[PDB]
């Protein structure tokens, strides 16, 4: 079984993720409306306010207001894009595959993409990636783990302090292993599955990133963005 | 990073 410190862990897991995700979807009326480059304003504001709610969850990560300033921007500028396609698969539906936030007019086909500047040479593995997620089945306690195990990645760039955040990130696979081990019935190769799915969150970072370069140098899109996803994405160190 | 630092707190 578990320790009482590793259900705390969870414990503060799962509540960080419920102050910092609702289910209502009712802020989206503040967004940019979305037209059927259309879709950039609407999907430009969908992810700037999302940012937000990562960095929220972030900062109620054990152990993660305790890295320096640094650290942690280093943290989260890299992992970001990741965290919020990880986080977006509670809203994905493998009916009509899409993200249905709610009403139709917040459900986001893959058309609904494409006018926002993303080719389908992205969203393929993307939304293979939420598939493949979806099918997993994953409890709450380990759809948080692992959002917390990739922002608490060591191997980005301009994190410093290699030593500590690696320490962390440990903790926080030995609480996830264990849960599924004791938690989880038939989750003998879950955390494989698991980390391999780590793995695949870079390979779309990567290709959001070519993508995302196309519209933040035009500057008839880059305006559309808003000030935090230019930031947040930027290459400035 | 002015946005983020202030988030941050
Ligand atoms: C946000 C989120 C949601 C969905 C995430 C989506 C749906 C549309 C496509 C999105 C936005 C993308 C793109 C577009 C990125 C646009 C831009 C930043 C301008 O390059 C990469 C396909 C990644 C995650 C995807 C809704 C809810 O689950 C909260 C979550 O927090």
């Amino acid at each position: 079984m578990l320790s009482d410190e590793q259900m705390q862990i969870i414990n503060s897991l799962v509540e960080a993720h419920h102050k910092t995700y609702d289910d209502s979807y009712s802020d989206f009326v503040r967004f940019r409306p979305p037209v059927r480059l259309s879709m950039l304003p609407h999907l430009a504001d969908l992810v700037s306010y999302s940012i937000q709610k990562v960095i929220g969850f972030a900062k109620m990560i054990p152990g993660f207001r305790d890295l320096t300033a640094e650290d942690q921007i280093a943290l989260l500028k890299s992992s970001a894009i990741e965290i919020i396609m990880l986080r977006s698969n509670q809203s994905f539906s493998l009916e009509d595959m899409s993200w249905s936030c709610g009403g139709p007019d917040f459900k986001y086909c893959i058309n609904d993409v494409t006018k926002a500047g993303h080719t389908l040479e992205h969203l393929e593995p993307l939304v293979k990636f939420q598939v493949g997620l979806k099918k997993l089945k994953l409890h709450e306690e380990e759809h948080v783990l692992l959002m917390a195990i990739c922002l608490l990645s060591p191997d980005r760039p301009g994190v410093q302090d290699h030593v500590r955040i690696e320490a962390l990130q440990d903790r926080l696979c030995d609480v996830l292993q264990a849960y599924i081990r004791i938690q989880h019935p038939g989750g003998r190769l879950l955390y494989a599955k698991m980390i391999q799915k780590l793995a695949d969150l870079r390979s779309l970072n990567e290709e959001h990133s070519k993508q995302y370069r196309s519209l933040s140098f035009q500057p008839e899109h880059s305006m559309q963005l808003t000030p935090l996803v230019l930031e947040v994405f930027g290459s400035e160190v | 990073h002015k946005i983020l630092h202030r988030l941050l707190q």
